[PDB]
DNA sequence: GGGGTTTTGGGG
DNA sequence: GGGGTTTTGGGG
DNA sequence: GGGGTTTTGAGG
C-alpha cells in the first residue's frame, strides 16, 4: 500500500487511495435508511490543516471523510478529537470547493483507528493498557496489519498531531456557536463547553451540565452507552445541537441520533485553556432554591479533594452486592450521589446527642449536659437512580462520634436545644436534602454493615 | 410560556395527580396535529413532540362511518384533527413502552378524529418523544418524588435509629449491608406502587387489530 | 477485477 | 453463489 | 455528504 497526503491526493485518478490523517471531528455512526450506515468526520495532515493565515483568522482548513456501510459496527465511534485514522481504497472528489474521500467500507475500503495519546479513550475508561504504540485500537473487517515501514508514518503523524493541538485550537471559532447566542440560530449548531456536572438522570441517561466560554450555562441529555466517556471538569466538543424552545425552566440542547460528543488529546491548546478558563457556576442552583419545584437538580454537598479521583458505586451495588461482588468486598471506602427521602430522628434538636465514649452510648440533650460529648448522629434514608422502581429507601449515617462526617453541616455538633443559631441552620439544610432534585455527593466508609458519610460537606 | 401543547397538557396531568378534570379547561380544545408515524406505531405531533394516541373502538369505527375511503394506518404524513379526547394516567411497563418513562404513562385516549385529507402543515423541527424529554422526566420524577416521599413518612415511624454502638468500637465487629434496607411502603411487590392518582381505565384499540380491520 | 469462499466455473 | 461494480464473462 | 433508524423506538 502507498500512502498518499491529504493535499497531495490525485483529484482525477478517480482510482483507490490509501491516507493517514487525523480526525478533529465526527458524527456518531448513524443509519440513514434500512440498509445504510454513514459516518462523517473531517481529518488533516501536514499537508492540510489550516487556512491561508492572513485573512483567514486562523481558521482549520481541512478534507473531509464519508464512511458508508451496511451495518453499524462497521463504521468507527470517534470519542475523542485528535487521534489517527488510517483508511484503505477511498476514491476523492471536490465537493462544493473541498476535497472529499469517499469509502464504501460494505465493499472494499478499510479504516483502522490509532491512539495519539498513550490510550484510546476507552482503554483510559477500563484503565487498560495499550498492546503497543503500532496498534489500532479499532478497525474494520476481521483483521488489520500494520507494515514495518508504516511504523515511521504513524510515530511521525503522531509527533504532528500533538504539534498541531498544542499550537492551534484546531477547533476553530467557526466551528462552533456560542452557548448565549444559541436560540438564534436557525437549526442545529455545534459547541465547544466544559462539562461542569453530570447527573444521572436515570439508569439509561445522563445530564450534562455544559458551560461554555461566553459564560451560558446549559444542559443536555447524554445516553450512557454511547457517550461513556463525559466526565466532568472536562472540556468536549458537541457535534450537532439544537436549541429547546419548549424548555422554559432550564436552558437545554437536544441531541440527535447522529449527534457527537468529542473530547480532546492531552496536548489540545484549547481544552487545556477552556479546562482552566470556564469556572463552576453555581447560579442556577442559588436561584432554584427560592422555588418550591425545581426542575433543575442540585448537588448539595462536595467531597474532599482527595476523593474526586474516587469513581462512584451505585445504592444498588452498595446495599445489594456488597457482600457479595469480589471487587466490592474489597473496599470499606466508596463514593456515591443519592437523593434524601426522609431524615431520622424527625425532630432536628435529636440530631445531636449527648455521648459517652466508655459506654458507648448517647442520649438526648434535653436534660443537658448531662450526657456527655455532643455529637451528630443522624441516619438519612435514601434512593438513587439505580434503585428509583423498587420499593426500598436506605439507611445511610452520619455518626461523628469518631470524627466521620463531623463537619457535614457546616456547623460543629451542639446542644440544639439551646443554641438557637445551630438549630435554625440544621433545620434549613433539613429542608434542602428532602426537598425535590436535591441530591447528595459523598464519600462513605462501611462500617459493621453501615455506611458512615465522610469527608463531604454541604455547599449550601 | 409552554410552545408545546402535548408538553403542556401532560405536565399539568401529572402536576394535578392525574386527574384530568383538573387540568386547565382553556386547553381541553380540538387538537390539530400532523401524523408522523401510522404503523407500526401510530405516531402524532404538535410541531415540538410526538405522542401515541389510543383510539376507542367507537372512534374507529365513526372514523370508517364518515370516511369510508380513509384507512387509518395509512394516515402517515397526513394531518388529523382530534375534537373528542381525553388524558389519563395508567401504569405500565417502560421496559416494553416507549411512550412511557418510569413505568408510568400519560394517554392520549381518542374518542373522534377527523382527517383533513391532504392539509399541508408549515415547517418544523425534527419531533421528539416526549417522554424522553429532559423537563418531562423529570416532572415525572417529580410526581413519583411526592408519592414515594409520602408514603415513606407514613411507613417508617419511631426512628429506628442504628444503635450508636453498632459503628462505635466495630474492630471486632461485622456486618451485612442489607441491614440497612428499609421498605418505602406497604407495596405488594418489591417496586414501589403506593400512589393516589387513580389509575385511568378504557378499553382501547391494538395498532394491530385496527390493520387487520383495514387488510386482513 | 478481486473477496471470501467453495461456487472451484459462471449470474445478474 | 452472491455484492458491488462494471469486470458485463471469467481468476485464483 | 451538516445527516432522520427502530428485531435498536434507552448507541444506531
Ligand atoms: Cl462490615
Ligand atoms: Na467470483
Ligand atoms: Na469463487
Ligand atoms: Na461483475
Ligand atoms: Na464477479
Amino acid at each position: 500500500y502507498e500512502y498518499v497526503e491529504l493535499a497531495k491526493a490525485s483529484l482525477t485518478s478517480a482510482q483507490p487511495q490509501h491516507f493517514y490523517a487525523v480526525v478533529i471531528d465526527a458524527t456518531f455512526p448513524y443509519k440513514t435508511n434500512q440498509e445504510r450506515y454513514i459516518c462523517s468526520l473531517k481529518i488533516v495532515d501536514p499537508t492540510l490543516y489550516l487556512k491561508q493565515q492572513k485573512g483567514a483568522g486562523d481558521a482549520s482548513d481541512y478534507a473531509t471523510l464519508v464512511l458508508y456501510a451496511k451495518r453499524f459496527e462497521d463504521l468507527p465511534i470517534i470519542h475523542r478529537a485528535g487521534d489517527i485514522i488510517r483508511v484503505h481504497r477511498a476514491t476523492l472528489r471536490l465537493y462544493n470547493g473541498q476535497r472529499q474521500f469517499n469509502a464504501n467500507v460494505f465493499y472494499s475500503s478499510s479504516w483502522a483507528l490509532f491512539s495519539t495519546d498513550k490510550r484510546s479513550v476507552t482503554q483510559e475508561i477500563n484503565n487498560q493498557d495499550a498492546v503497543s504504540d503500532t496498534t489500532p485500537f479499532s478497525f474494520s473487517s476481521k483483521h488489520a496489519t500494520i507494515e514495518k515501514n508504516e511504523i515511521s508514518i504513524l510515530q511521525n503523524l503522531r509527533k504532528w498531531a500533538n504539534q498541531y493541538f498544542s499550537s492551534y485550537s484546531v477547533i476553530s471559532s467557526d466551528m462552533y456557536t456560542a452557548l448565549n447566542k444559541a436560540q438564534a440560530q436557525k437549526g442545529d449548531f455545534d459547541v465547544v463547553a466544559k462539562i461542569l456536572q453530570v447527573h444521572e438522570l436515570d439508569e439509561y441517561t445522563n445530564e450534562l451540565k455544559l458551560k461554555d466560554a461566553s459564560g451560558q450555562v446549559f444542559y443536555t441529555l447524554s445516553l450512557k452507552l454511547k457517550f461513556p466517556h463525559v466526565r466532568t471538569g472536562e472540556v468536549v466538543r458537541i457535534r450537532s445541537a439544537t436549541y429547546d424552545e419548549t424548555s422554559t425552566q432550564k436552558k437545554v440542547l437536544i441531541l440527535s441520533h447522529y449527534s457527537n460528543i468529542i473530547t480532546f488529546i492531552q496536548s489540545s491548546k484549547l481544552a487545556k485553556e477552556l479546562r482552566a478558563k470556564i469556572q463552576d457556576d453555581h447560579s442556577v442552583e442559588v436561584a432554584s432554591l427560592k422555588k418550591n419545584v425545581s426542575l433543575n437538580a442540585v448537588v448539595l454537598t462536595e467531597v474532599d479533594k482527595k476523593h474526586a479521583a474516587l469513581p462512584s458505586t451505585s445504592l444498588q451495588d452498595l446495599f445489594h452486592h456488597a457482600d457479595s461482588d469480589k471487587e466490592l468486598q474489597a473496599q470499606d471506602t466508596f463514593r456515591t450521589q443519592f437523593y434524601v427521602t426522609k431524615i431520622e430522628p424527625s425532630d432536628v434538636k435529636e440530631w445531636v446527642k449527648g455521648y459517652d465514649r466508655k459506654t458507648k452510648k448517647s442520649s438526648s440533650l434535653k436534660g443537658a449536659s448531662g450526657k456527655g460529648d455532643n455529637i451528630f448522629q443522624v441516619q438519612f434514608l435514601v434512593k438513587d437512580a439505580s434503585t428509583q422502581l423498587n420499593n426500598n429507601t436506605y439507611r445511610v449515617l452520619l455518626y461523628t462520634q469518631d470524627g466521620l462526617g463531623a463537619n457535614f453541616f457546616n456547623v460543629k455538633a451542639d446542644n440544639l436545644h439551646k443554641n438557637a443559631d445551630a438549630r435554625k441552620k440544621l433545620e434549613d439544610s433539613a429542608e434542602l436534602l428532602t426537598k425535590f432534585n436535591s441530591y447528595v455527593d459523598a464519600v462513605v466508609e462501611r462500617r459493621n454493615g453501615f455506611y458512615l458519610i465522610k469527608d463531604t460537606k454541604l455547599i449550601y | 410560556q409552554q410552545q408545546s401543547a402535548f408538553k403542556q397538557l401532560y405536565t399539568e396531568l401529572f402536576n394535578n395527580e392525574g386527574d384530568f378534570s383538573k387540568v386547565s379547561s382553556n386547553l381541553k380544545k380540538p387538537l390539530k396535529c400532523y401524523v408522523k408515524e401510522s404503523y407500526p406505531h401510530f405516531l402524532v405531533t404538535d410541531g415540538y413532540f410526538f405522542v401515541a394516541p389510543y383510539f376507542t373502538k367507537e372512534a374507529v369505527n365513526e372514523f370508517h362511518a364518515k370516511f369510508p375511503n380513509v384507512n387509518i394506518v395509512d394516515l402517515t404524513d397526513k394531518v388529523i384533527v382530534i375534537n373528542n379526547w381525553s388524558l389519563e394516567l395508567r401504569r405500565v411497563n417502560s421496559a416494553e413502552v416507549f411512550t412511557s418513562y418510569a413505568n408510568l404513562e400519560a394517554r392520549l385516549i381518542v374518542h373522534s378524529f377527523k382527517p383533513n385529507l391532504q392539509e399541508r402543515l408549515n415547517p418544523t423541527r425534527y419531533p421528539v418523544n416526549l417522554f424522553r424529554d429532559d423537563e418531562f422526566k423529570t416532572t415525572i420524577q417529580h410526581f413519583r418524588h411526592t408519592a414515594l416521599q409520602a408514603a415513606i413518612n407514613k411507613t417508617v415511624k419511631g426512628d429506628n435509629l442504628v444503635d450508636i454502638s453498632k459503628v462505635a468500637d466495630a474492630a471486632g465487629k461485622k456486618g451485612k449491608v442489607d441491614a440497612g434496607i428499609v421498605k418505602a411502603s406497604a407495596s405488594k411487590g418489591d417496586e414501589f406502587s403506593d400512589f393516589s392518582f387513580k389509575e385511568g381505565n378504557t378499553a382501547t384499540l391494538k395498532i394491530a387489530d385496527i390493520f387487520v380491520q383495514e387488510k386482513g
